[PDB]
């Protein structure tokens, strides 16, 4: 249990691919290339 | 050398902004066993300018209520920044105010020269004022000078009510103030003719004088305003201005390819200044010949080889300092006075 | 989480267990969470931000 | 939205004018009841905890209830106890005995009505009534059998407003009586069907806050109250001054409450520090939040890191940039994930208020809702096992009337409420 | 001609002290509703109108209403400054708050209040000749925003029909966070929101705090510099209707051009010349370099990356120093990006506007003094990623009906959290067909 | 920008006294914390970060520990003249000494009080923002400093991991002792400092009171004198990151420079005017005297002639008013000596640095004021005379085993001698390799 130093307290940039919320809308994504062809 | 704990004063300052339209204000650092100085922000504790040498400046200048040219700039000193400084550049800076009455603007330049040279007031503020009785009531000139221009000068000496006391009694005919706070409402009347000076706008016979900075240093304004008074012409405004590089460059335009010295000319009037403009009570003298006549040559080795009695072979040292500033032409009269009296 | 369990039979001045904290809280006195005194309220962000414009 | 609050038996009294002094202090009421205060934010929602008596005078909304008078004697005789109106104090002719069949049964009966007529009396002025806050030891005898029952009648009374609970329950070292389990026991069951909400302090906890934290040499019952009269003044703090994101009881508890048995909660309270360091370290929004999850400043004996978080809510006060807490908040959940329950997105609320309490800059209050709880109530049955299977003292509450089965119940609901924590504790997501 | 604004829970009020603040400062109005002797000579005007009434002695009073059921933030705005600008009746206040409870705002407490709401609005429309829409403030991760909108919004879609509604909306942040039950008042109020408003504007916290970070100066930001961000935002949009210009865009233009069919109305929005004083003299902000700077999202006030998605239109309002032969060059130059991807549906895929009056200074205000700015609203399939994050967090709370017990005990059937999650849902495919390929169709 | 100091024991306590001492009086902190009233105008500058923090309020904290087994020193700080300027937290102390045992100190009871002091600096590296490296001062011939400061090097080492360590070590001198049970302690610590650390400076007490009678005029010095000196000594070093100079050096410079071969790392350290006031008025000082003075073996502050050996590398630290073509005439006039030599694969052998602030003066002091100063730190393959004469008194007396029971009782094996004594060996020897010329080699 630490909160870590002082100059690491700061806001993390938001990357949407690392998300954890949003792995099944890519792959989603991924399934819907291939449901469009068929 | 280059040591941290050298001594040294402090004042908070002032300069403005030409560009972004914004006062700013510092923390100036004079270390005067070396000549030096740095300037830091107020606001967010920024280091403006590194400590740097500059030959030109000493301990004399640096009064409250003051002005420096630094690098082309004005900058006002208005503070005592900690207990040190008071205590150094304390009894050599209390303010005294000294008024000039209508019957002795003749003898103007002799008033001034008893005033700097000889009795130890240097000063840096002089106005013409003319007010309306109820207001010149209110503020508290004396009454036998109303009805006529006044000229109000602040001065700084050691013991000034003392010498300013004894400044009315060995020359008659000005007066001074005998306590705070007719140093006060003085200070106040000097302002608010700061805020609308008075002079002779439109007219086309008419001339305007610039004093340098050298020859000011040398304690000859008064015998140079004499000197011009005594030619056949009246004092009709005066005025201690400081002007930057831009105002300098904006009053020089047309002589851009005159002159073979124009940088070290522009150089040359940054500072504090004297302003005189004179009329003539006669239509058949023309101000701008007379003026030109008594200035004399603008190189000082010539008006020294063919003028003697000259203003510049008076007081002149080279091209760049020749002490005075004068019209050239018949037209540039108006042109003077409104850049320099119109608010 | 331990409590104490040493009998200090000596007082303050005599170099041992809690000497520098006695000192202190005998110099100061009553216990308060208050650390400062005789200081007003700050006025709340509507009244200090949206003050009456400059003409 | 106005509050009454209820203090019983010692324990309660003795908080309450400590409480009741740092309120009348915040707000600038003089022991005579004549507001001095300096400034129109102090008069505002003077109404919340006071009513206004005529030509000035402010009275605050507070039944006294006691079996014995000893303390009510006491309090009437403290600095600030004459604020307190004279009917207002409640008072039988022998005690509790430390015996809750006595307290809650006997007298409890005989005195019941009275204080009902009086919080009826108190509730009904009232132009739009808030939760009630009671302050009560659970080991006692007139504070746990009279509190439960109390809380049962203002139940029934008044089911659609919140009930909020301060309590005092017994440390596992420190006992004060004999008799303990069999008291926190029954008063443990009546609260988890009555209550909506229930805060609990181990004094031990409070002498650690003192001993390593404050480095007090010789600490005093005042000090304990102290503390808890600043953390029970904190958390309503927002209720009756302005911020930039106002928070309410009901608010409290809608975000810190998952499932409605699940209304146990820790306490915490940040700018702790001695008087030799203060001038050593200023104050900022890193150094609270740091000390805020430190469990050297937690007010029970269990500790969070053999538990984990279900919920928390943290209530600021002082003039600061909300930037600072959201990313403060985020940063600690990020780091520390494994002790926050997982199937939660976001566990923390914030709340930001203007006003900081009087000489502080600044400072925070925490609610915890943390499954290390169970600890203290399983110790609670083991040595209620211990006792009950031999019959150690139970002649005194069958003298008194009581059944037996009410034991067998109690013991089964508080076995209950303990299994219910382990199972959300062990809970996946599968 | 006029408009009227709708100011609703904390947030909206907030946000409406400081766009009152600006539109005041900007026509000129005292913060007592009168103006100086001196600024009544001159051409005879009006433009104030559209925001402002007179009453014939002169004073100026707003078309607008404030609606909070805590009494806390409007006794601040009756107690502050403005306090003679606003008409008391204007200032709604219930007594206790909606808890974060979307069924409390909606079912139980919002309707004894909405019908002193619902009287207000009428007696502001029968004083006006020109209505043009309803604007609407509000955040949908609280109760009674959420609740109290929804109700309000149905029953003036009932009431004033075909008016066209605009909503700015806050939505909660993808990791920023301020509450446990967002996801639930959010997804709640989108089902409602879906069929009762033409356009909404989504903004987030995070997306300002880091545009307040990057292009300010400022270290510790606080609601007023957001709230005065917005307020600039919503100056830009209405400048339109207000003064003269090249290209003038009026208030149903943006409704026509912006939604292609009746679900996908969901808009980004950015604004250009954030910039502070200090850096603010050393550049010149030509037409080129704002135009450039719109795109990039890092000038975003919405968390969301366009390079993921295709834009299906674009709104771009310039005001200030702007010639029409330069925005016709920026376009031609970002069309020419190939970062920047338009559906190929879309061809035609600008709507341009010119006004002539320059951005306002606010005397506490960060921003520069600057000539000219553009602002930008644009719909965009990357919106689709925002509803994804929202609903899986539902989906991992409702699992285990983490909290559904306050709801359903404040009146609300278990069947609203399925109804909502399946619109949402198909919500959510839709932005998934409409951003299918239409080629190779052979 | 900033640095952590560790005083570890008696004489790294006394000598952290002195320069706490000098550090305040040269930015002018005064023992309370504070800035002088006079001397407050509103505004300052930087130079104290590298050893001061502010808490808001205006007063100064440094940034150091002070480590003990016994409280008396501590306890003198406590009560002394400084109480105020150090946080009382910063203050360690544990029960009893380590009695001069080294395995007392590492094995017994240092192990216990290790991890708060470790805690301590982990809160002290957590408040900085340029931390660049550790700076240690302990003497290695008594038991706490050498067992506890070895543990707490490698506790250390293997938490910050690359950060610097650079070390004040005083070793014991040639012929003047102080216990009998020297040698032992100082070898088993030379193999622990060995590993892990990146400089290690050599002090000697004989050779201080040597320079303060032949210099100095003073016929009876203590202690005080000697501090006073190692806190001059590391003022210069320091000044380097303090304050404004032509050519300044990073803590990282010294390493890379003066370090040919990883375990190449001891160091000679020395200093020009230590002078009397009445010899300064009858000499000038011109920066090429003080050069030709630093190498003259009277000047060290450690009893070793270089003039049995080679030099690697100088590094020399000009502070107060020096031009760099003086320094270059002078460094270009050592060159050309003879008996100054320098190893044939060291062409460039000098590095320079220059900073504009003069040596300052302590009111209680015997140094007199001067304008310009120059230390010097080198390596040196003369070193290995030193290591040599400690390993034969090692050798005496562990042929009989003259105390051998103690250590062994307080928990060390006998093995640990014969591999500290064979590591030193090995020292030894590659001090004797690395001195060889490549041209008798080819
Ligand atoms: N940008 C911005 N966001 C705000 C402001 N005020 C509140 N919020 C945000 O909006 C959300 C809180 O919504 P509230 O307006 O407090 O909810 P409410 O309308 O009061 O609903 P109740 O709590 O039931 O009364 C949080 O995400 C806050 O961060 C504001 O002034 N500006
Ligand atoms: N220059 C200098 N040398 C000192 C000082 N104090 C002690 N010494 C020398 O260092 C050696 C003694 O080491 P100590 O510091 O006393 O050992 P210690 O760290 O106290 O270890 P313990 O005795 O176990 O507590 C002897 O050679 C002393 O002459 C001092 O203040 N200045
Ligand atoms: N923290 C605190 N605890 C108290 C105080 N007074 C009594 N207690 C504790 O409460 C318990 C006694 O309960 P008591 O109030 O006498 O019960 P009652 O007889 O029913 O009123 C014991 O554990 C006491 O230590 C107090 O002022 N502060
Ligand atoms: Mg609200
Ligand atoms: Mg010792």
């Amino acid at each position: 249990f630490t909160l870590g130093p002082l100059q690491d307290q700061s806001l993390p940039p938001y990357n949407d691919l690392e998300d954890p919320y949003l792995a099944p809308y890519w792959a989603r994504r991924e399934m819907l290339i291939r449901e469009t062809a068929e | 050398a280059r040591s941290l704990q050298d001594p040294r004063l402090s004042f908070y300052c002032e300069q403005y902004d030409h560009i972004a339209h914004r006062m700013n204000h510092y923390v100036l650092q004079f270390y005067f066993e070396d000549r030096t100085v740095e300037i830091r922000e107020v606001t967010k504790n920024r280091l403006h300018l590194k400590r740097a040498h500059f030959p030109h400046l000493n301990r004399d200048d640096f009064k409250v209520g003051s002005s420096l040219s630094l690098l082309g700039g004005v900058i006002k000193l208005t503070a005592y920044a900690d207990e040190v400084t008071r205590e150094l550049c304390g009894e050599r800076g209390e303010v005294t105010a000294v008024m000039f009455g209508e019957q002795l603007l003749p003898q103007l330049g002799r008033c001034l020269a008893v005033l700097t040279e000889e009795c130890g007031f240097v000063a840096l503020e002089m106005q013409m004022a003319w007010l309306p009785v109820e207001t010149a009531a209110a503020y508290g000139v004396p009454p036998d000078l109303v009805e006529g221009r006044i000229v109000v000068v602040k001065c700084a000496n050691t013991n000034a009510l003392q010498r300013g006391i004894d400044f009315m009694a060995r020359m008659p005919g000005a007066r001074a103030a005998e306590s705070v706070e007719e140093v006060g409402r003085w200070e106040q009347i000097v302002e608010k003719a700061k805020e609308q000076p008075v002079a002779i706008l439109g007219d086309p016979n008419s001339t305007v004088v610039i004093i340098k900075p050298h020859a000011l240093q040398k304690l000859a304004g008064g015998v140079i305003v004499q000197q011009l008074i005594d030619a056949g012409l009246e004092i009709s405004g005066i005025s201690l201005t400081n002007m930057t590089s831009q105002q300098a460059n904006e009053l020089l335009k047309p002589y851009k390819g005159v002159l073979p010295d124009f940088p070290d000319t522009m150089r040359s009037l940054m500072g504090t200044v004297w302003v005189l403009q004179f009329v003539s009570l006669d239509e058949g003298v023309d101000v701008v010949s007379v003026a030109r006549e008594v200035c004399g040559p603008f190189d000082p080795v010539i008006a020294k080889e063919l003028r003697p009695t000259s203003i510049r072979a008076r007081f002149g040292v080279d091209r760049a300092h020749n002490a005075v500033h004068c019209c050239d032409l018949h037209e540039e009269g108006p042109l003077y006075s409104n850049f320099f009296f119109r608010p | 989480r331990v409590l104490p369990c040493f009998d200090n039979h000596y007082n303050s001045g005599v170099l041992v267990d809690n000497w520098f904290d006695a000192r202190i809280n005998e110099a100061h006195g009553k216990f308060t969470i208050a650390v400062d005194g005789q200081s007003p309220l700050p006025s709340s962000v509507y009244k200090a931000d949206y003050s009456t414009p400059c003409v | 939205r106005e509050i009454v609050c209820v203090q019983a038996g010692q324990c309660g009294n003795q908080i309450g004018s400590k409480f009741w002094e740092v309120i009348s202090d915040e707000h600038g009421v003089d022991p005579t009841g004549t507001y001095q205060g300096d400034s129109d934010l102090q008069l505002e929602r003077i109404n919340v905890y006071f009513d206004e008596a005529t030509g000035g005078r402010y009275v605050p909304r507070s039944v006294l209830i006691d079996l014995e008078p000893g303390t009510m004697d006491s309090v009437r005789a403290g600095p600030y106890g004459q604020i307190f109106r004279p009917d207002n104090f409640i008072f039988g002719q022998s005690g509790a005995g430390n015996n809750w069949a006595k307290g809650h049964y006997t007298e409890g009966a005989e005195l019941i009505d009275s204080v009902l007529d009086v919080c009826c009396k108190e509730a009904e002025s009232c132009d739009c009534l808030q939760g009630f806050q009671i302050c009560h030891s659970l080991g006692g005898g007139t504070g746990s059998g009279m509190g439960t029952l109390l809380i049962s009648k203002l139940r029934e009374q008044y089911p659609d407003r919140i009930m909020m609970t301060f309590s005092i329950i017994p440390s596992p070292k420190v006992s004060d009586t004999v008799v303990e389990p069999y008291n926190t026991t029954l008063s443990v069951h009546q609260l988890v069907e009555n209550s909506d909400e229930s805060m609990c302090i181990d004094n031990e906890a409070l002498y650690d806050i003192c001993f390593r934290t404050l480095k007090l040499t010789t600490p005093t019952f005042g000090d304990l109250n102290h503390l808890v009269s600043a953390v029970v003044s904190g958390v309503t703090c927002c209720l009756r001054f302005p911020g930039q994101l106002n928070s309410d009881l009901r608010k409290l508890a809608v975000n810190l409450v998952p499932f409605p048995r699940l209304h146990f909660f820790m306490m915490g309270f940040a700018p702790l520090t001695s008087r030799g360091s203060q001038q050593y370290r200023g104050l900022s929004v890193p150094e609270l939040t740091q000390q805020m999850f430190d469990a050297k400043n937690m007010m029970q004996a269990a500790d969070p890191r053999h538990g984990r978080y279900l919920t928390a809510s943290a209530l600021f006060r002082g003039r600061m940039s909300t930037k600072e807490v959201d990313e403060q908040m985020l940063n600690v959940q990020n780091k520390n994930s494994s002790y926050f329950i997982e199937w939660i997105p976001n566990n923390i609320k914030s709340s930001v208020c203007d006003i900081p309490p009087k000489g502080l800059k600044m400072a925070v209050t925490f609610i915890g809702n943390n499954t290390c709880i169970q600890e203290m109530f399983r110790r609670v049955g083991e040595q209620f096992t211990l006792m009950f299977r031999r019959k150690a003292f139970l002649h005194w509450y069958t003298g008194e009337g009581m059944d037996e089965m009410e034991f067998t119940e109690a013991e089964s609901n508080m076995n209950d409420l303990v299994s219910e924590y382990q199972q959300y504790q062990d809970a996946t997501i599968e | 001609r006029e408009a009227i604004c709708i100011h609703i829970g904390q947030a909206g009020c907030q946000v409406g002290n400081a766009c009152w603040e600006l539109f005041c400062l900007e026509h000129g109005i005292q913060p007592d509703g009168a103006m100086p002797s001196d600024k009544t000579i001159g051409v005879e005007d009006d433009a104030f109108n559209t925001f402002f009434s007179e009453t014939g002695a002169g004073k100026h009073v707003p078309r607008a209403v404030f609606l909070d059921l805590e009494p806390t933030v409007v006794d601040e705005v009756r107690t502050g400054t403005y306090r003679q600008l606003f008409h008391p009746e204007q200032l709604i206040s219930g007594k206790e708050d909606a808890a974060n409870n979307y069924a409390r705002g909606h079912y139980t407490i919002g309707k004894e209040i909405v019908d002193l709401c619902l009287d207000r609005i009428r007696k502001l429309a029968d004083n006006c000749t020109g209505l043009q829409g309803f604007l609407v403030y509000h955040a949908v991760g609280g109760g009674t925003g959420s609740g109290l909108g929804a109700l309000l919004l149905e029953r003036l879609s009932v009431d004033y029909g075909k008016k066209s509604k605009l909503g700015y909306t806050v939505y909660p942040s993808p990791q920023v966070s301020t509450a446990v039950v967002e996801p639930y008042n959010s997804v709640l109020s989108t089902h409602s929101l879906l069929e009762h408003t033409d356009v909404a504007a989504m903004l987030d916290n995070e997306a300002i705090y880091d545009l307040t970070r990057r292009n300010l100066d400022i270290e510790r930001p606080t609601y007023t510099n957001l709230n005065r961000l917005i307020g600039q935002v919503v100056s830009s949009l209405t400048a339109s209707l207000r003064f003269d210009g090249a290209l003038n865009v009026d208030l149903t233009e943006f409704q026509t051009n912006l939604v292609p069919y009746p679900r996908i109305h969901f808009v980004l929005t950015s604004y250009a010349p954030v910039i502070s004083a200090e850096k603010a003299y050393h550049e010149q902000l030509s037409v080129s370099e704002i135009s450039n700077a719109v795109f990039e999202p890092a000038s975003m006030m919405t968390k969301c990356d366009p390079r993921h998605g295709k834009y299906m239109a674009c709104c771009l309002m310039y005001r200030g120093d702007v010639v029409p032969k330069d925005v016709n060059a920026a376009v031609a130059t970002i069309k020419t990006k190939r970062t920047i991807q338009f559906v190929d549906w879309s061809p035609t895929g600008f709507k341009c506007g010119i006004n002539y009056q320059p951005p306002t200074v606010v005397p506490g205000g960060d921003l520069a003094k600057v000539q000219r700015a553009v602002c930008m609203i644009a719909n965009s399939t990357a919106i689709a990623e925002v509803f994804a994050r929202i609903d899986h967090k539902f989906d991992l709370m409702y699992s285990k009906r983490a909290f559904v017990h306050w709801y359903v005990g404040e009146g609300m059937e278990e069947g609203e959290f399925s109804e909502a999650r399946e619109d949402l849902a198909a919500l959510e495919k839709d932005y998934e067909e409409v951003g299918a390929e239409s080629a190779d169709m052979d």
